[PDB]
């Protein structure tokens, strides 16, 4: 039934051009609005435009300082969006969004426009699961690997790991002692900082008493530059 | 962009109600404020529409209101299927649309667990690499939101700020993690740094010092 699908996503240079394009089923197209909305990662929700049913008239967010057309073949039951110049803060989940819509009634009676075409309603009741953009140069590379040493506030438990900064593209696959350490792990998801690579955490809990007494070595690979690193984290 | 509570939270069966302040160029403008449901992983739906309205097939207990420049959304009897993020949306009189920040909406399903956060400083090796970065730590907190902040000395610190999205733990628990990027040299110039972590009301701090 009523059904958007995204698509033209992965990764992308900076300052290139780019075009995506939604893809629409189980309704009327040509009679209705569509937007793009985007949401940069753990960021929300951020309205880009919107293009009338016909197509002849389209609105765009003041913020994206016209790097951005929208556009539609109503012919293809395709609604496309274009870019250029773009930027690494253009990194987002691009959403596809019909403009709900329909006749307007007085008294019993219903009114349409000339054409007979729906009036805008004000509420996008049709989304589609966006397709995701990524913006880095960044030629594949490893990661270099610093020690989060234990603080020396603690007896208790103590907290120490890894952190592994300046890598592309993911994964990275972090392991401890060689796996033999797996209790109070935690190994946290990757940022995508203004650099362009990317950087991540690993920590574990242990308790005070074994610092000094037990050797801990967190063993990171990343397999897509084939680099194996082995850090000691000790106070 | 329109001001929504970065987090609510309460128990099942309790009513709950999530606040919109907006401006006249919008939600005091007009009368065509929608509300949407964002579940992990998962695309947006609609919730409310035209303040109080709910499209065909939406539980009773979503109920949508306004006065004057904010709205609100609020739902009575909270289900767990109810947890996800919630975006407030306006006309404006530019004949645009505008999004709230979102509001993590957590329905209790485990007993409340305070974050365990830790601050390192940076490391010597990273400084002798003439870089600094100050990583901030928080495992075991439960709901799963949180609000970090950064203050250089006794000054709050906004640029330069990183932080991950709270995710789910092999214990169920949240962990979430907190970058500080700085230079060598401001690193050396201020007396301390403070990282806070807001959970559930409560506050916990911990401190690093470049001495
Ligand atoms: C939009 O949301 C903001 C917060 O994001 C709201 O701020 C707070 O609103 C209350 C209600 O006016 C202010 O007074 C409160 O009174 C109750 C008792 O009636 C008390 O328990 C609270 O401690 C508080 O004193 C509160 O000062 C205010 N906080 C602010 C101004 O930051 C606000 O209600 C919303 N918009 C507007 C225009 O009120």
């Amino acid at each position: 039934q009523e059904q958007l699908v995204e698509s033209g996503g992965g990764v992308v240079q900076p300052g290139g051009s780019l075009r995506l394009s939604c893809l629409a089923s189980g309704f009327t197209f040509h009679k209705y609005g569509m937007h793009w909305v985007r949401q940069a990662p753990g960021k929300g929700l951020e309205w880009v435009a919107l293009i009338s049913d016909d197509g002849m008239r389209k609105y765009h967010s003041d913020s994206m300082w016209g790097r951005v057309t929208i556009s539609r073949d109503n012919s293809k039951n395709t609604l496309y969006l274009q870019f250029s110049s773009l930027k690494v803060e253009d990194t987002a989940m691009f959403f596809c969004a019909r403009e709900a819509g329909g006749p307007i009634w007085h008294d019993d009676v219903k009114y349409y426009d000339f054409n007979d075409g729906y009036y805008n309603y004000h509420y996008m009741d049709v989304w589609g699961k966006g397709t995701t953009v990524t913006v880095s140069s960044a030629s594949t590379k490893g990661p270099s690997v610093f020690p989060l040493a234990p603080s020396s506030k603690s007896g208790g438990t103590a907290a120490l790991g890894c952190l592994v900064k300046d890598y592309f593209p993911e994964p990275v696959t972090v392991s401890w002692n060689s796996g033999a350490l797996t209790s109070g792990v935690h190994t946290f998801p990757a940022v995508l900082q203004s650099s362009g690579l990317y950087s991540l955490s690993s920590v574990v809990t242990v308790p005070s008493s074994s610092l000094g007494t037990q050797t801990y070595i967190c063993n990171v690979n990343h397999k897509p530059s084939n680099t194996k690193v082995d850090k000691r984290v000790e106070p | 962009a329109l001001t929504q509570p970065a987090s609510v939270s309460g128990s099942p069966g309790q009513t709950i109600t999530i606040s919109c302040n907006g401006t006249s160029s919008d939600v005091g403008g007009f009368d065509s404020v929608s509300w949407y449901q964002q579940s992990p992983g998962k695309a947006p739906k609609v919730m409310v529409f035209d303040v109080s309205h709910r499209p065909s097939g939406i539980s009773n207990r979503f109920s949508g209101s306004k006065s004057g420049n904010t709205a609100s959304l609020t739902i009575s009897g909270l289900h767990i299927e109810d947890e996800g993020d919630y975006f407030c949306s306006s006309l404006t009189d530019r004949s645009h649309r505008i999004f709230g920040g979102g509001t993590k909406v957590t329905v209790l399903g485990q007993p409340k667990a305070a974050p365990s956060v830790t601050l390192f400083p940076p490391s010597s090796e990273e400084l002798q690499a003439n870089k600094a970065t100050l990583v901030c730590l928080i495992s075991d907190f439960y709901p799963g939101a949180v609000t970090v902040a950064w203050k250089a000395d006794s000054s709050p610190v906004k640029a330069g700020v990183e932080t991950t999205t709270p995710s789910k733990q092999s214990n169920n628990k949240y962990a979430a993690s907190s970058y500080l990027s700085l230079t060598p040299e401001q690193w050396k110039s201020h007396k301390s740094y403070s990282c806070q972590v807001t959970h559930e009301g409560s506050t916990v701090e911990k401190t690093v010092a470049p001495t």
